[PDB]
RNA sequence: UUGAGAGAUACAAUUUGGGAAGAAAUUCCCAGAGUGUGUUUCUUUUGCGUUUAACCUGAACAGUCUCAUCGUGGGCAUCUUGCGAUUC
């Protein structure tokens, strides 16, 4: 037998027993969106993989306030294959809405295929430089997560956050220094990106490097200040 | 060729088992956490217990920092010492899968080097001062 | 997945039992799998079937 | 242990043994003092004729200049013999340095017996120590008075699949030989009885012999110092001080 | 309301401490922590002669007094 | 004396304070980035000056 | 024996915060920080001297013919006792 421990952030649990893992509740029982493990305690939990995805790499690193709650609507930018998007949908439950944006068609097919069975995911196949194109589909959102590996991540987050994000909402960005200068220490690039977000309007709250899960990756969490 | 196929199949088995075990185990995070604070007075008054609103013993735990409001079971399941021993045994099993995989890799590399010596071509024995035996082939194009 | 498989896999697809028992017991591997029922392999005769 | 040292019964036994050795000519022939240790349980280690060195912290039994020493070496004997003769540290240290093949060729039978008469201490390379019983004869090995010790002369470490280079280190050789001469030794057996030489009658005083006995007890009974020490299991029921011909006088009766 | 008494909230602190102990009992042990860290790092990233076993018991101990000129 | 004063000035001008595993970093004032260009990266452009003053150019 | 800066760092006193006990005096536990001294590494500056080296490359193994592989016999137990690896 195993025990389910409620994690600090809502909608996230930890399996306890002979082996310990990070888990989320399953929206569609009896199905796995990819090759992750399922634990039945009844209620079924899918197992997060922090090496595979970067959001609960930040959770395992101990982010303070994730801005992702079961009530909230989340705008996911850079949603390749929907693997992390399924768990974000599990966190926001049936009430919350996750708008998952992806440009490339090859993860686009499987993002559509997973959003077929997951109701609360609204898939968007559209380039993230241009928020005005999918403005019909989005309302206001509580948080914006970014996983794009682009040089102008700060500009993309600026354009999307000015247009869709509410006041006092949250921005959670994953930054890799290799898609930036990459010939200096990664701390320098991270400081540059934090300064860019401050210029844009996002007031940063915290920064967390993702060792041992990713190399030269950080999660920067901040709050949007429209004023 | 049959020998090399056998060792390759064993290495592939061990590599898939290593991948499965690595997915099965969790790893503790060791990463820098920085908090941005607007004022120097709040910097000098920064305490992680009050900021995270959590217990001082739960500060160093990173994966599940529960707040004091949320806090306001080693027995059952399994006794604690044996449970810790079995978790360490799972980690040791994954490490042993890794060691078997790299050992089979080195064996297969040696077999493939000999199987390349068996073929058709002009080769030169190169003896390093360290004593490693290498072979360099002539610049000639395969007909 | 079938596209990402190389040609050597596609030749022996469907003959996994004989393939892996030979690879584990150092014996000769199957020359062919499900593709024995293609029309061209049927027109081939003798040792030319594996070719 | 501490009670065994502080018991006046042991000291009275030591004066009694010394007086009996002085009075009785048969005991006056003997010159060495042995203790007979009754281990509580069986030792469980087969005898292998390999002396194991028991350290003596307080006093030294012998100096290397006092004894007559035979060194038996592996037989490219020129390097070892020439190095030990030429070096001033070990020039006068060894009465004779011989190889095992030359020893086999030269000394046979009665010649071996007069060799045993001549030499008091025998040490050898650990690589030829196992060959020694056939070469030295049985009349060295019976009784354990002059069992050949094991010394390692090159200080190099043998590794698998690689050669071991042959040198001779005179400082290491004289250090090992000094330790052998200043320290007493034991050979394990299967049954409970053990015999350890603790002192020499003429050259040692009674408190010195008692301190050597105490150090021997601590080294053998101590749980650490494995595998040279820690061989006694179940404690010591009784110790018996005696010479070669004298009867056993009991101390530390438990 | 935020108006808990000083005599009050000791029960709250005791409940928080009990829940903290129960949760922290799941985590690990201090002794096994170093071994788990070393094994996780590996995952993520006297004399002996083998010919002559009798050398280890037969060897005489060497000392600084022995390696001295006298 | 002078070293103690320099240490006190450095401690006053320091903007990052570590607290165990965590390290608190000051957010800079918004006025400075508005009123001035960003500060130069010292080593990278010092490479150019070292090259221009290299010893192979006998420069006296 | 050029200065500076940063990190690791043992010990010493000195302090912050959470919680518990205690009437208080205080004590304990947990999480730290700074300072002094000691240890050590890295970075950079300056002085002086060298101021060219490393590596790859052309038809660059081979008459005392070279090499590979499967065998066979022998030496090394006073030990290269020999790994699906290269003991001679």
């Amino acid at each position: 037998k195993v025990v389910i421990e409620p994690h600090r952030h809502a909608g996230v649990y930890i399996a306890r027993g002979k082996e310990d893992l990070l888990v989320t509740k399953n929206m569609a029982p009896g199905e796995s969106v990819y090759g992750e493990k399922r634990i039945s305690v009844k209620v079924e939990y899918r197992v997060w993989n922090p090496f595979r995805s970067k959001l609960a790499a930040g959770i395992m690193g101990g982010l303070d306030e994730l801005f992702i709650a079961p009530g909230k609507k989340v705008l996911y930018l850079g949603a390749a294959s929907g693997t992390s998007v399924s768990h974000v949908s599990d966190v926001v439950g049936p009430e919350g809405v996750v708008y998952a944006v992806e440009f490339s068609h090859r993860p686009g097919r499987e993002l559509i295929s997973m959003a077929k069975k997951r109701p609360n995911i609204i898939p968007i196949i559209e380039d993230a430089r241009h928020p005005q194109k999918y403005r019909m589909l989005i309302g206001m959102v509580d948080c914006v997560f970014a996983d794009v590996a682009q040089p102008d991540q700060a500009r993309i987050i600026a354009l999307n956050s000015h247009m869709f994000l509410k006041d006092q909402g949250g921005v959670v960005i994953s930054i890799k220094a290799n898609c930036i200068d990459s010939t200096v220490d990664a701390e320098t690039v991270f400081a540059r990106e934090v300064q860019k977000l401050r210029e844009e309007r996002i007031k940063p709250l915290e920064q967390l490097t993702l060792e041992p899960y990713e190399r030269d990756h950080c999660i920067v969490v901040g709050r949007y200040m429209r004023s | 060729t049959q020998d090399s196929n056998y060792v390759r199949t064993l290495r592939q088995i061990e590599l898939k088992k290593l991948e499965k075990g690595a997915k099965q185990l969790m790893f503790k995070s060791s990463g820098n956490h920085t908090i941005f604070v607007d004022s120097r007075e709040k910097m000098n008054e920064f305490t992680p217990e009050k900021f995270f609103n959590t217990t001082s013993e739960m500060v160093n735990r990173s994966e599940n920092r529960l707040t004091k409001d949320q806090l306001a079971n080693a027995s059952s399941i399994m006794p604690k010492e044996s449970l810790d021993k079995k978790k360490l045994k799972k980690f040791k099993q994954v490490k042993q899968h890794l060691q078997r995989e790299t050992q089979l890799k080195q064996v297969q590399q040696r077999m493939d080097a000999q199987r390349e010596l068996l073929k058709k071509g002009s080769k030169k024995k190169i003896v390093d001062s360290s004593g490693k035996i290498s072979f360099k082939w002539k610049k000639q194009r395969k007909r | 997945s079938l596209a990402k498989s190389p040609a050597s896999t596609i030749q022996i697809l469907g003959a996994e039992k004989a393939l892996f028992r030979a690879l584990k017991t150092k014996h000769d591997t199957p020359k062919y799998g499900l593709l024995y029922h293609a029309s061209l392999v049927g027109q081939a005769t003798g040792k030319n079937k594996g070719k | 242990s501490n009670d065994i040292i502080k018991s006046g019964l042991a000291e009275k036994a030591l004066k009694a043994l010394i007086l009996q050795c002085e009075e009785n000519p048969s005991l006056k022939n003997d010159k060495d003092i042995h203790i007979i240790i009754n281990t509580g349980k069986k030792m469980g280690i087969n005898r292998d004729n390999i002396p194991r060195i028991i350290p003596l912290t307080k006093y030294k039994l012998f100096k290397p200049r006092d004894l007559n020493i035979l060194l038996i070496t592996k037989d490219p004997s020129a390097l070892y013999r020439e190095t030990l003769t030429k070096d001033e540290h070990t020039s006068e240290l060894f009465k004779e340095i011989i190889s095992v093949k030359n020893l086999r060729r030269r000394f046979k039978g009665s010649k071996l017996t007069q060799l045993y008469k001549d030499f008091d201490l025998v040490v050898a390379d650990y690589r030829v120590h196992h060959l020694l019983p056939e070469v030295l004869g049985s009349r060295f090995y019976h009784g354990s008075k002059k069992l050949p010790y094991m010394i390692r002369m090159s200080k190099e470490v043998k590794l698998k699949r690689q050669q071991m280079v042959e040198k001779c280190d005179p400082i290491y050789v004289r250090a090992q030989l000094r330790s052998i001469c200043k320290n007493t030794s034991y050979i394990p057996n299967n049954d409970n009885c053990l015999s350890v030489r603790v002192g020499y009658i003429q050259k040692h005083s009674i408190p010195e012999i008692l301190q050597n006995i105490q150090d021997t007890i601590n080294f053998l009974t101590d749980k650490s110092k494995r595998p040279q020490g820690g061989v006694i299991k179940g404690g010591i029921i009784s110790i018996f001080v005696k010479t070669s011909n004298s009867t056993s006088l009991p101390i530390y009766q438990f | 309301e935020g108006t808990l008494t000083d005599h009050e909230r000791k029960y709250l602190n005791k409940l928080i401490k009990r829940n903290s102990q129960n949760l922290r009992s799941w985590d690990l042990e201090e002794e096994v922590r170093d071994e788990l860290e070393d094994i996780q790092q590996s995952i993520l990233k006297f004399v002996k002669d083998h010919r002559y076993p009798g050398l280890t018991p037969g060897l005489a101990p060497v000392g600084l007094s022995d390696e001295e000129d006298s | 004396i002078k070293t103690k004063k320099r240490k006190t000035l450095k401690n006053l001008r320091k903007d990052s304070v570590k607290r165990g595993k965590f390290r608190v970093q000051l957010l800079s004032t918004t006025q400075d980035s508005k009123t001035l260009p960003p500060k130069k990266e010292s080593s990278i452009i010092r490479s150019k000056d070292r090259w221009l003053n290299r010893k192979a150019l006998n420069k006296g």
